[PDB]
């Protein structure tokens, strides 16, 4: 079986985090492992390969038993393709190579500073925020909210937006508001869901 | 790779180093700037300033892709902000 390796750039674009699994390893346990990598100048290739000219990367064993390998300083438009090399019991063995762009594998924050206030005369709930430092990119935002005690979700896809107004079937109730943001293009991930707001 | 999206990543990578210098507190003359700021950048090494050195080489690369296709630690990113935020809108204008 492959090996899957995934990275992580932070949230404030210092490191990038990769983790690759043991689980389905455990069948060739006899045997030394290392991830190896190449650094291209900008951008991934459109195929990845082994490159002749490739350096270790130190990796450690976590408690989950994944191998977690710190890139810090990071390059986020350079290329980096990489494999786990194995040797069983002779020889090299290679695990299909992958690029990742660490630009297009960050994670963002969680918007800061969320406000769900119900103005009585409009009858709306305005949900405010403000977009996390990091990354500099568009961002598309999703917003749940629902009964303090049932969970309707709403997306936001205008970058330049700060704030939203929706409407709730009780104005006296209390709702609790979460708010999470991703790269408009795509190429990211979402954010952890921001610290509830009440109404 | 498309050639817009490099320019949309040249763009996004210049307002990344601008906003990493506030948090701490016509391709060739971008390019010969970038190149004597990273000179001065390697002559004061700190945690941020050697985050930010890499994004220069990044960035001075991509100016280059572009081309063929067609304290003195505050007071040194301060200046270097403004040169930046100047290739920002002068990218615009293309």
């Amino acid at each position: 079986v492959n090996i899957n390796i995934s990275c992580e750039t932070d949230g404030y674009l210092t490191k990038m985090t990769c983790r690759w699994s043991t689980s389905t390893i455990q069948s060739l346990a006899e045997s030394t492992l290392q991830l190896r990598y190449h650094r291209s100048s900008l951008y991934c290739s459109d195929i990845p390969s082994i490159h002749p000219i490739s350096e270790p990367k130190d990796c450690y064993l976590q408690s989950d038993g994944f191998y977690e390998c710190i890139f810090q300083p990071i390059f986020l438009l350079s290329g980096y393709t990489m494999w786990i090399r194995i040797q069983h019991s002779l020889g090299s063995l290679d695990s299909p190579p992958t690029c990742v762009l660490p630009d297009s594998v960050v994670k963002p924050l969680p918007p800061s500073s969320v406000k769900a206030e119900i103005t009585i005369n409009i009858g709306l709930l305005k949900i405010s925020w403000e977009k996390p430092v990091f990354p500099e990119n568009n961002l598309q935002f999703q917003i749940r909210y629902g009964l303090s005690g049932q969970w309707k979700m709403y997306e936001v896809y205008d970058a330049k937006s700060k704030s939203v107004s929706l409407p709730v079937p009780d104005l006296s109730a209390v709702y609790a508001v979460q708010v999470r943001c991703k790269r408009l293009d795509g190429l990211g991930y979402w954010s952890n869901w921001s610290n509830p707001a009440y109404t | 790779v498309p050639i817009q999206k490099v320019q949309d990543d040249t763009k996004t990578l210049i307002k990344t180093i601008v906003t990493r210098i506030n948090d701490i507190s016509t391709l060739s003359k971008m390019d010969q700037t970038l190149a004597v700021y990273q000179q001065i950048l390697t002559s004061m090494p700190s945690r941020n300033v050697i985050q930010i050195s890499n994004d220069l080489e990044n960035l001075r690369d991509l100016l280059h892709v572009l081309a063929f296709s067609k304290s003195t630690e505050v007071v040194a990113l301060s200046r270097l902000q403004g040169s930046l935020q100047d290739m920002l809108w002068q990218l615009d204008l293309s």
